[PDB]
């Protein structure tokens, strides 16, 4: 379908996290799953340069790429991690959750 | 200053949409029919000025529901 | 091959857009080509949900895609152009050409 | 202060280069055999600290090429 944020819930565990991020198990971190077809939504905040290649990649295929759907702005969690062995409180670990995707 | 405009296309939460202008833009695709969107701009104007080609035409205009049925041509 | 920038020369009577645009001719847009694997490069400055998006497709492709090799930098061109039929000059046109590919 | 490693992998300008820390990374993606990576780190010092899995297995060390022959085995 087309490009949007879609549901991704991380556990720490499967990925081997769990061994240092104490809390919270896992978390809804989102993904932006699609295709980025000529005419880019403005909501997908396009620049330039992806409108351009978009219209590249419509009049040959080989040439240019389509654009990509990839995230715009990432949201902080909040987290409690091992320092040094110590359970520690970090309240904005930056760049965890998709709050928008983007066509870039 | 905004304008009221025919959305049809996978983008629309609606019948209608509000921006600065209206737009219709066809799109052929290599090796697929040609697919017409309806909708509004607000930003990319220099996009409407664009001569038409074989594979891709807009059209924008900035009257009331005035890109509700109109249809366009590529070029050959 | 892996994400990295690419030669991508723009055309602009290609695509219709020297109808308004007067000078150049066209110009080197470049684009960002290439799979973003396991382990992210540094220099692709990877943001921390591409990093885990990228484990969890490693763990199952059905979950997560990978993450996509886009430009995480663009640089303004200057161009001449049609106001209004009057020939102007406009100093940045921003968001134009790529200067650094990234793995999001 | 930075510290010479080997470097081993696609990334590489060249046989050695500097960081923060020393790095190997061994990979299997679904159906092929797992690949090792050698390298310097400077970002991401919570990769070094993750639990190996069945995919993935990172080592950092930081002495002068402590990456140098180091491999690594992924769990069953």
């Amino acid at each position: 379908n087309y490009c949007k944020r879609t549901p991704l819930y991380i556990d720490f565990k499967e990925i081997g996290w769990d061994s240092w991020i104490i809390a919270p198990p896992g978390y809804e971190a989102y993904e932006c799953r699609g295709v980025c077809n000529y005419p880019l939504a403005e909501h997908l905040t396009p620049t330039k340069h992806a409108i351009i290649q978009a219209l590249v990649h419509l009049k040959n295929s080989q040439k240019a790429s389509k654009a990509c759907c990839v995230p715009t702005k990432l949201e902080p969690i909040s987290i409690l991690y091992l320092d040094k062995g110590v359970v520690t409180y970090k309240f904005k670990y930056e760049g965890m959750a998709v709050s928008e995707c983007g066509c870039r | 200053p905004l304008v009221t405009c025919t959305c049809e296309s996978p983008h629309c939460k609606g019948p209608t949409c509000r921006g600065a202008w209206c737009t219709v833009v066809l799109v052929r695709e290599e090796g697929r029919h040609p697919q017409e969107h309806r909708g509004c701009g607000n930003l990319h104007r220099e996009l409407c000025r664009g001569r038409p080609t074989e594979f891709v035409n807009h059209y924008c205009c900035d009257s009331h529901l005035c890109n509700h049925n109109v249809s366009l041509v590529l070029e050959a």
